[PDB]
Order: C-alpha cells, then structure tokens, then sequence
C-alpha cells in the first residue's frame, strides 16, 4: 500500500512546472544574475545615501 | 532586490530537479505498472477466496 | 569571488539533493531484492533445466 504514485505525480507536476519556468524565464534569470546588485541601488536613492 | 535575490535562489533548485522529470517519468510509469499488478492480485486474491 | 559564487551555486544543489537520501534509500532495498529474485529463479531455473 506504498500508494507513492501520487507522490511521485506531485513531484512531477513540481519539476515540470519548474522547467516550464525554466524556458518561460531563463534568459531572463541569466541576464540578471551578473548585475542584481544594481537592484539594491535606486537612482534618487542614491543622492539619498 | 530581494525578489530578484528569492529568485535567483529558488531557479538554481528550479534547474536542478527540473532534469529529474524524465526518471521521475519511467518512475512512476515502473510504479503505476506495480500498482496495477497489486489491484490485479488482490482483485484475485478476493476472487479466489470464495 | 569566482570559487565563492560557485560554492553558493553549490550549496542549493548540494541541499535539495541530499534531501534525496532516504527515499532512495528504500529503492535501493527493493532493487536488492529484486536482483535477489532474479538469481534465485535463474539458479531454480538452472537445477531443474538439468
């Protein structure tokens, strides 16, 4: 009665979803990994700090 | 900043059990497989006992 | 900075994989006892066979 078939479909529902991601944003993520710390930084923020 | 720092720590683990979908699919393909063998012998079982 | 960037890029990895162990752990169990099976039918197989 392991009835780990759902489980298992839970678990691909979560990593299909996550490579559909994947394709959705990647480029994305891939050009905000280098510079995210720019994201900390608002210009007017800046004459601020 | 902070959901673009949630972000890039959650895509990381996004990557990583993303390529896990395919042995994830003969997994359960392996355990639907077993499951139906289960309800078949117990279906049996039942019919036998009879 | 570059073997920092890569050990967080790790970390993630190393984390959500790890979680893997136990229920892995199982599979392994019951793959043993297949392979188990599997030798003593062949030898069964085998005595009757002569």
């Amino acid at each position: 009665l392991i009835d780990r078939v759902e489980e298992v479909r839970e678990e691909m529902d979560e990593a299909q979803e996550a490579a559909r991601f994947l394709q959705q944003h990647g480029s994305a993520l891939t050009k905000l990994e280098p510079m995210v710390a720019v994201l900390q930084s608002d210009p007017q923020q800046h004459e601020q700090l | 900043w902070q959901s673009a720092r949630e972000l890039l720590r959650d895509w990381p683990s996004q990557r990583h059990l993303a390529d896990r979908v395919q042995p994830l699919r003969m997994r359960l393909s392996e355990l639907e497989q077993r499951l139906n063998n289960q309800q078949n012998a117990e279906r049996l079982l039942s019919e036998f006992c009879k």
